């Protein structure tokens, strides 16, 4: 239905992807001679889980759930890319553009805040081979890049940065620099995450799909100052598929 | 083992020339003819193996390839530094005046 | 936080010594 | 063998190994336990196991 | 330890308020 | 949180009502000279 | 120091012909540059696009070049991008777009030459301050 | 006498050790809430993302501050001027991260302190007093409204409110100089005149009455024991203090009406502090201090720096360094 | 020597607190006379 900013403003619905009925269980015919594109892809996370980390004992790391503290600011949306048909019949989504990252801070038991760059930048997800139609049992699996949470201009509380900033600890003029290197020397991480998208709803009429997703990626490492956490994000997605 | 990748790059050709793979788009104002049309094309067509691949950009005009040859001496290519090209920093790097 | 050890003793005596002076002076005022 | 059971079998958690003026947590003494290193078996050159 | 010290001194001042008000020397009309 | 919302709503309201009613209860006469 | 004809001598065209202004014109161009251009161009920077100043050396590598009065009067009639490849009268006040930029209506060809004189003289006086921005204030 | 009337009489009773009052019926709960929240937060609140850029600032003692550096940190700039009660957050953990305690404290505090003013009026009415002490208190009350409410309103965010800390207060003063050139604003110059001269006249009056105290004690006891609480007569010779002070300058520079003298002491600092509170209130809407940068130029047009240009260089140092990660575009317009 | 740092504040208060108690009681005894 025709909803307007004024209907929505302030409600929390701006952070929610669209959904489909429980009767949207159709099948969208994919046509090899054709080119396709995702006109919109929308990911809305619902839970952020963060891997624990045993002691020396090499016991067991479980993913513990976390408390989101940064509010309804977490969804990726307006993402577009080519849906290529491949020769083995499979479909591959190559992302071009979109609001494809949201920084997020969740809290762990004990009070530790874990920030992360919730992102699917340069996502390339593919289906299984010989897929003639998108059904409610179709899956993508893909990988994206995760750039450093802060970019190169970011200055730390003492005025240090990569592309800008002091290059040393100026408040301790004659300290031994050796012990401060990891903090004096910003490094810009670039890593990869994995994401499964599981189509569970299809509207063959409109070419709208919707399902859930799971992604794994690393948290913020504070430009080299400490090790990241492994993070697992679950939510729902919606995509419209237009012929291209 | 711990080095600032940006200081390292200053000691390369990036410190002397327009690195077509890295330099923010505002450095193309330095030379007549390049800005904003060709600089946008140069930046969009992304990284190059060699400075002279810039002459093979699809759709150039003959006036443009001549401007680009006039300035091949002012360009270089070094490896892409994630820290200079991420965050859209090639279009806006936080520096104004 | 890596603070000064003697800071605690300097703070405590800074409170304790002058306070005790006043308390001694006040109680013997009252009892006369 | 759970490490938790192996840690009970260690004299450093015996409350009768202390001292009157040795202050603070037990951790201040032998340190913070990180790992059970393993159960240790001594043998002589004969293959006899010793205790 | 320094947290405790700041808070102890704060708390001493609040008790001082209580007595300075409620156990003041009463002013008398002489 | 809804429970908190309502408790604060009810609390504030009640105090706000004391303040109004109190001042309406012939406050100009509450003084040491002219009870009017 | 004072305001001299050597300072008030500026390129008239790119062939080298100069013209030599007078106190009265330079002040007119400062007054008109205020009225008309200072909102975005105060001090020789450009607030809505800092990458592009009015430094004489920037106006030199402009296409067509702009470090002379004719080049500037032309910009103010029919402005272009730095490379010359586009006209930007739609988002840059000029006589062409004087309907959407009213302040440009009541200007005359002598006014535009006052304003360019100013722009080309002002860096002779202040140097790096003109087009430098806040580092030089 | 029924239930309501017995209560009304207790509330407005002039026999309570602390006057309650209708104003006090509001002041007491709102101040208590603010004071309890402030004390817990100052000791224990976790870091707060004041500037909305996911960069928390630690303000509490338990997180490595001391008395001087600690603060209740203002609420996030992402919140702007939106109301952020506890019940609007998903978790106290969210409310803390985003700086909810600053909203709760300042709102309850401003409400509580406005009713303190009101309670000063109220008790003066029950006591048969003249009413205008509360007018004097209105100078510091407005001052507090200016830094905690007005200046946030003008700039669109409580993130640019004054922090509830000793060092946060300095941060706030420094950023203000950079953005409004407050030293160069006449209303703040009036407030300096307000407080220097209030301190000046406060020493003068103390020093002068103390000088003219009538001998009533011996050399061993405190002279203070020569006043008795409630005594009808004055303890000092105002004729003599006028006689000292008229000669120190000249006869008419000096007061001889005690009433005129005390109204002057009340009026001087209150007025001055009204003006500086107003200066903060108006610079809330970016009407800033005199700008004489490059105001002096020579025959040729070189800039001839005055002391104002030197201020501006320091101002610029403040400008470019403050909130160093928070600006993506070149003007800092709020 | 690697002696415990609160040894000092412990020793100082152990001495001062009960000493001051007794001094307070003695002085106000003598001004009863
Ligand atoms: C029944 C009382 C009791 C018990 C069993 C404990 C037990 C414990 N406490 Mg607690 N504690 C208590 C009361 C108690 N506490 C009180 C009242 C306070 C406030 C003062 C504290 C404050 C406190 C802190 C701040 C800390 C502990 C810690 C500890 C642990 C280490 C204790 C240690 O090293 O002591 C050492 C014991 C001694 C050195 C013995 C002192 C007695 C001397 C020898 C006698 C004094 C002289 C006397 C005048 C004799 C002459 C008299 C003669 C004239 C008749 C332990 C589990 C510590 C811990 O591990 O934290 C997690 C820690 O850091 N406690
Ligand atoms: C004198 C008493 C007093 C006053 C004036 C306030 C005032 C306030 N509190 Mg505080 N508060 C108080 C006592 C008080 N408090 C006490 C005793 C506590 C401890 C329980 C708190 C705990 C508290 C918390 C935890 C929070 C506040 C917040 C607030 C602010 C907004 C409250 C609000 O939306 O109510 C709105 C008020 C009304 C709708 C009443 C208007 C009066 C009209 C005349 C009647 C309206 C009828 C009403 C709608 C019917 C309600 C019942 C219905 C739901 C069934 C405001 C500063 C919030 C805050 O600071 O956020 C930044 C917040 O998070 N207060
Ligand atoms: C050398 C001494 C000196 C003097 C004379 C002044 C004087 C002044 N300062 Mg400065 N000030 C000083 C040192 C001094 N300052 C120092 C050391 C600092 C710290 C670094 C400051 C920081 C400071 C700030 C931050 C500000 C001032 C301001 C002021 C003005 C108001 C003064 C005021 O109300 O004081 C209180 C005193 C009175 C109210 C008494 C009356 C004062 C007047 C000026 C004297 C009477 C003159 C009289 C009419 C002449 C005699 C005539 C005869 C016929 C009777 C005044 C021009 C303010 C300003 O800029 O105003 C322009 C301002 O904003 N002062
Ligand atoms: C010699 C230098 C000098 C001097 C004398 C002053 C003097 C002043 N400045 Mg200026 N300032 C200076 C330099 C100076 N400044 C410099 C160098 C800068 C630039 C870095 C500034 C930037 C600056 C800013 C940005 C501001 C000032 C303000 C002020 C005022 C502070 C006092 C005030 O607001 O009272 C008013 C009184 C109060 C605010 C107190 C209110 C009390 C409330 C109602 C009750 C509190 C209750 C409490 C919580 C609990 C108590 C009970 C408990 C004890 C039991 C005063 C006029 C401020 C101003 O005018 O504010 C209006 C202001 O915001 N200054
Ligand atoms: C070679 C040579 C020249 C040598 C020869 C010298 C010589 C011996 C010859 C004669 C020299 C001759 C006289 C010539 C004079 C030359 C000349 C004028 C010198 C320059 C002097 C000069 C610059 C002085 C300026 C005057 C000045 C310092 C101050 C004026 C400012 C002023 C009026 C402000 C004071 C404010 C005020 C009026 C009072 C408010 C303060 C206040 C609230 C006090 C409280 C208070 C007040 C009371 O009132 C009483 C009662 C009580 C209770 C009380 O609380
Ligand atoms: C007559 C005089 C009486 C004066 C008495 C003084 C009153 C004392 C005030 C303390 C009240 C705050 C307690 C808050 C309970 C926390 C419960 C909880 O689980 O959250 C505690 C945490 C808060 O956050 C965590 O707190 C921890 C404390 O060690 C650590 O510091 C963690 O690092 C921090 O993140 O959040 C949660 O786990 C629950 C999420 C929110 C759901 C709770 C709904 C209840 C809302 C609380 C409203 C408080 C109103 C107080 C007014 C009462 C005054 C009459
Ligand atoms: C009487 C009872 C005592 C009264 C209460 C205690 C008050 C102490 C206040 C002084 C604070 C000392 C610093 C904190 C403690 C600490 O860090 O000290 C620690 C330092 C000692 O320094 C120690 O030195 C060691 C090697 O010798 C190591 O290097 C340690 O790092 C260092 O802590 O204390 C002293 O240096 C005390 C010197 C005091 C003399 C100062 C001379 C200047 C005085 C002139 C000021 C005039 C004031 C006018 C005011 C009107
Ligand atoms: C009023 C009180 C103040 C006046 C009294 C003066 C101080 C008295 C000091 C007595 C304590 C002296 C202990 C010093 C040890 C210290 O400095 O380390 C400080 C130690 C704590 O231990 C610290 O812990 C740290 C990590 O937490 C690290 O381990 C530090 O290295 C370690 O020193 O203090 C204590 O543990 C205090 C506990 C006291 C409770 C003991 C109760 C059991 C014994 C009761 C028996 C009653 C006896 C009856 C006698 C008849
Ligand atoms: C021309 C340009 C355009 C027009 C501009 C107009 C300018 C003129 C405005 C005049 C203002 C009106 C006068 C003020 C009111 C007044 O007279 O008070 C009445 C009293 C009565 O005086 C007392 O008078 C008494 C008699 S009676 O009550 O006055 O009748 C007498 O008993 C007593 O001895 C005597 O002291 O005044 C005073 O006590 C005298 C001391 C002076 C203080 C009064 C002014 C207030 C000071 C504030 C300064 C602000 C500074 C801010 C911080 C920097
Ligand atoms: C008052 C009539 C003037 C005059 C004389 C000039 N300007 Fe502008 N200006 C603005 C912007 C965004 C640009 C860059 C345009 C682009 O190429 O994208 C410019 C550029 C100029 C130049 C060229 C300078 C150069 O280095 O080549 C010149 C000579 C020039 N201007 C003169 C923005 C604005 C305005 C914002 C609304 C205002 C007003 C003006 N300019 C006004 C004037
Ligand atoms: C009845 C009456 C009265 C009385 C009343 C009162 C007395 C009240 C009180 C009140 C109160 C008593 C209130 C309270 C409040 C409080 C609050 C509201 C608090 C808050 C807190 C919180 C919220 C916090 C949180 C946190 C932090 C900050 C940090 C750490 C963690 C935590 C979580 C804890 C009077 C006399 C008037 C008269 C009339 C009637
Ligand atoms: O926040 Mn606090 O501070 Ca008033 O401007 Mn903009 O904003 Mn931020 O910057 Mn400068
Ligand atoms: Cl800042
Ligand atoms: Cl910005």
């Amino acid at each position: 239905q025709t909803l307007t900013y004024d209907d929505i403003v302030g409600t929390g619905l701006a952070n929610k992807c669209p959904t489909l009925d429980d009767t949207a269980r159709g099948a969208y015919p994919i046509d090899s001679s054709q080119t396709y594109r995702i006109a919109r892809l929308c990911l809305q996370p619902t839970t952020f889980l963060v891997k624990e980390e045993p002691k020396n004992k090499r016991q067991e790391a479980e993913f513990v759930p976390t408390k989101l503290v940064t509010r309804e600011t977490t969804s990726l949306d307006q993402i577009q890319g080519e849906l290529k048909v491949n020769s083995d019949g499979s479909l591959t989504f190559v992302e071009e553009d979109g609001i494809d990252f949201q920084p997020v801070t969740v809290q762990m038991a004990g009070g530790e805040r874990i920030p992360l760059l919730f992102t699917v930048k340069n996502l390339v997800a593919s289906t299984q081979p010989n897929v003639t139609s998108i059904t409610t049992s179709t899956d993508f699996k893909g990988e994206f890049n995760v750039p450093s949470y802060r970019t190169a201009n970011f200055l730390d509380p003492k005025g240090r940065g990569l592309a800008s900033g002091y290059d040393s600890a100026i408040a301790l003029p004659q300290a031994k620099e050796e012990e401060l290197a990891r903090a004096n020397v910003k490094r810009f991480s670039l890593t990869k995450g994995q994401i499964s998208l599981n189509v569970a709803k299809v509207d063959g009429r409109t070419g709208e799909i919707a399902g859930t997703f799971e992604s794994e990626q690393l948290s913020d490492d504070d430009m080299g100052a400490h090790e990241p956490h492994e993070v697992k994000i679950q939510g729902v997605f919606y995509a419209s598929i237009e012929p291209a | 083992e711990l080095v600032n990748v940006v200081d390292e790059k200053l000691g390369t050709a990036y410190g002397e020339k327009i690195d077509l793979n890295n330099t923010n788009i505002a450095a193309f104002i330095q030379y007549r003819g390049l800005y904003p049309t060709l600089a946008k094309l140069i930046v969009k067509n992304a990284p190059y193996e060699s400075v002279e691949d810039v002459l093979n950009i699809p759709g150039l005009t003959e006036r443009q390839k001549q401007i680009l040859r006039e300035n091949l001496e002012h360009f270089t290519v070094t490896e892409v530094e994630t820290a200079l090209v991420e965050g859209g920093d090639r279009y806006n790097n936080g520096l104004y005046k | 936080m890596e603070v000064n050890q003697l800071g605690l003793i300097a703070t405590a005596l800074f409170v304790l010594v002058p306070s005790v002076f006043l308390i001694i002076l006040y109680v013997q005022t009252e009892s006369q | 063998i759970p490490e938790k059971l192996a840690f009970y079998d260690y004299i450093g958690n015996n409350p009768a190994k202390g001292g009157l003026f040795r202050t603070g947590p037990m951790n201040k003494g032998d340190g913070i336990a990180q790992a059970w290193k393993g159960h240790a078996v001594f043998r002589n050159k004969e293959g006899e196991e010793l205790f | 330890m320094e947290t405790i010290t700041y808070v102890f001194i704060f708390a001493c001042i609040i008790a001082l308020f209580f007595f300075a008000i409620f156990f003041r020397e009463p002013p008398r009309i002489t | 949180m809804e429970t908190l919302k309502i408790t604060v709503y009810i609390v504030v309201t009640f105090f706000v009502l004391l303040f109004v009613f109190g001042f309406l209860s012939g406050d100009p006469a509450r003084n040491p000279k002219r009870k009017d | 120091a004072e305001l001299t004809p050597e300072v008030l001598t500026v390129p008239l065209n790119s062939e080298g012909k100069t013209i030599t202004l007078t106190e009265k014109q330079y002040l007119e161009g400062k007054r008109l540059f205020q009225y008309a251009c200072a909102s975005c161009h105060v001090g020789g920077i450009t607030k809505t696009n800092p990458s592009l100043d009015l430094r004489t050396e920037t106006l030199a590598l402009a296409t067509p070049p702009r470090d002379n009065i004719e080049g500037l009067v032309d910009y103010m009639k029919n402005p272009t991008t730095y490379d010359g490849e586009q006209e930007i009268a739609e988002v840059h006040p000029s006589l062409r777009s004087a309907d959407i930029f009213p302040k440009m209506r009541n200007l005359t060809e002598k006014d535009l030459v006052a304003i360019a004189g100013h722009i080309l003289v002002e860096p002779k006086i202040l140097g790096d301050k003109w087009g430098g921005g806040k580092v030089y204030y | 006498a029924n239930l309501w009337e017995r209560f009304c009489n207790w509330v407005t009773s002039t026999d309570n050790r602390l006057y309650v009052g209708w104003f006090g019926v509001i002041m007491i709960p709102t101040l208590l809430a603010a004071t309890i929240c402030f004390v817990i937060a100052f000791i224990a609140a976790p870091p707060v993302d004041i500037d909305g850029i996911r960069e928390p600032v630690s303000g509490s003692l338990l997180y490595g501050n001391n008395i001087i550096t600690g603060a209740v940190v203002p609420s996030s700039n992402a919140i702007g001027l939106h109301f952020y009660p506890i019940w609007e957050a998903a978790s106290l953990d969210e409310w803390l991260y985003n700086g909810g305690p600053y909203q709760l404290i300042i709102f309850h505090f401003l409400l509580g302190a406005s009713c303190y003013m009101g309670r000063q009026w109220e008790l003066s009415y029950r006591l048969g007093m003249r009413p205008w002490i509360c007018v004097a208190y209105s100078a510091p009350l407005a001052s507090a409204f200016a830094v905690f409410l007005i200046y946030p309103i003008g700039q669109g965010s409580f993130s640019d409110g004054m922090p509830l800390g000793i060092s946060g207060t300095f941060n706030f003063m420094i950023v203000f100089q950079a953005e409004h050139n407050i030293l160069m604003h006449p209303f703040h110059q009036l407030g300096v005149a307000g407080v220097f001269g209030g301190a000046l006249f406060c020493a003068m009056h103390g020093s002068l009455v103390t000088s003219s105290l009538i001998r009533e004690t011996t050399e061993t006891e405190s002279a203070n024991y020569g006043y008795k609480f409630g005594q009808e007569e004055e303890t000092y010779n105002i004729v003599a203090a006028h006689g000292y002070f008229g000669r120190l300058i000249f006869q008419y520079a000096s007061f001889n009406n005690s009433r005129s003298l005390h109204f002057f002491l009340a009026a001087w600092p209150v007025v001055g502090v009204w003006f500086t509170a107003l200066g903060i209130s108006t610079m809330a809407f970016n009407l800033n201090g005199f700008n004489f940068n490059h105001s002096v130029i020579d025959a040729k047009g070189n800039v001839i720096n005055t002391w104002a240009d030197i201020i501006n260089r320091a101002n610029l140092g403040m400008e470019v360094m403050h909130e160093r990660n928070a600006h993506n575009f070149p003007l800092d317009l709020a």
